[PDB]
């Protein structure tokens, strides 16, 4: 109806702009005919212990959207003090910081500032969260072990 | 009252949601449904896709009143 | 006396075959439809193209509306 329609439009011109202008180290698009359920690619970033992985994520757009955000998960394995096993991320963008003006190239730049950045003061997995903060030098290493084991 | 409830989820709805087939849903369920189980309408077995749904303005004021009581 | 909810946008009665345009607006079916053939084809309420062949009956108003009669008219 209305809403969908209003959606799909919307959906339809975000993917647009993002092939017209991909991300050098990105690229996100619908798996196949379905416009609401999108795969994305973020190359591990250099300067980073997710260095030389690939990490796939799944997108799934509501009817409702702009006006309630995607849902977003991992569904390559990483080692994350805000994401977990399951592939959840806990990041502002996706639950109470939405805005309607935001789009999923914002949602995929907030992930890659996520990778680069943790939130390890509002932990997604506590454990993860204490190691990154008290020995960053583990941390790392995990990470980069978990980076070959997952996503190379 | 039966109809208060939703097709999928056999409780009271919050946001009530009617497919071409003119079957209201509670929205999380048949969203789900639609995106994990099929691209199908649960009851009637007809094609649906999540911008088929249509929010079922007039059922969300019954319950409401409903609430209300 | 009747709720809102129960009567039509423009019948302004008892609702007896509901419909629900894809705005999510419900209309008496003989309203809606005597709107679009003689006003245009568009959503009396959101202006919206609307055609007749695109309306839904809500049958779950349809109950709501026939547990009203039960109760009391
Ligand atoms: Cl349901
Ligand atoms: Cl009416």
């Amino acid at each position: 109806g209305a809403m969908g329609s209003k959606a799909l439009k919307r959906i339809h011109k975000e993917l647009n702009d993002l092939a017209r202008d991909p991300p050098a180290q990105c690229s996100a698009g619908p798996v196949g005919d379905d416009m609401f359920h999108w795969q994305a690619t973020i190359m591990g970033p250099n300067d980073s212990p997710y260095q030389g992985g690939v990490f796939f994520l799944t997108i799934h757009f509501p009817t409702d959207y702009p006006f309630k955000p995607p849902k977003v998960a991992f569904t390559t394995r990483i080692y994350h003090p805000n994401i977990n096993s399951n592939g959840s991320i806990k990041l502002d963008i996706l639950r109470s910081q939405w805005s309607p003006a935001l789009t999923i190239s914002k949602v995929l730049l907030s992930i890659c500032s996520l990778l680069c950045d943790p939130n390890p003061d509002d932990p997604l997995v506590p454990e993860i969260a204490r190691i990154y903060k008290t020995d960053r030098e583990k941390y790392n290493r995990i990470a980069r072990e978990w980076t070959q084991k997952y996503a190379m | 009252p039966d109809y208060l409830c939703g097709k999928i989820s056999f409780e009271l709805m919050r946001e009530p949601c009617i497919t071409p087939s003119g079957i209201t849903y509670d929205r999380k369920d048949i969203e789900e449904h639609l995106q994990r189980v099929g691209h199908f309408d649960p009851v009637t077995r007809s094609p649906l896709t999540q911008d088929q749904l249509i929010p079922n303005l007039a059922m969300k004021e019954v319950i409401d009143a409903f609430i209300q009581e």
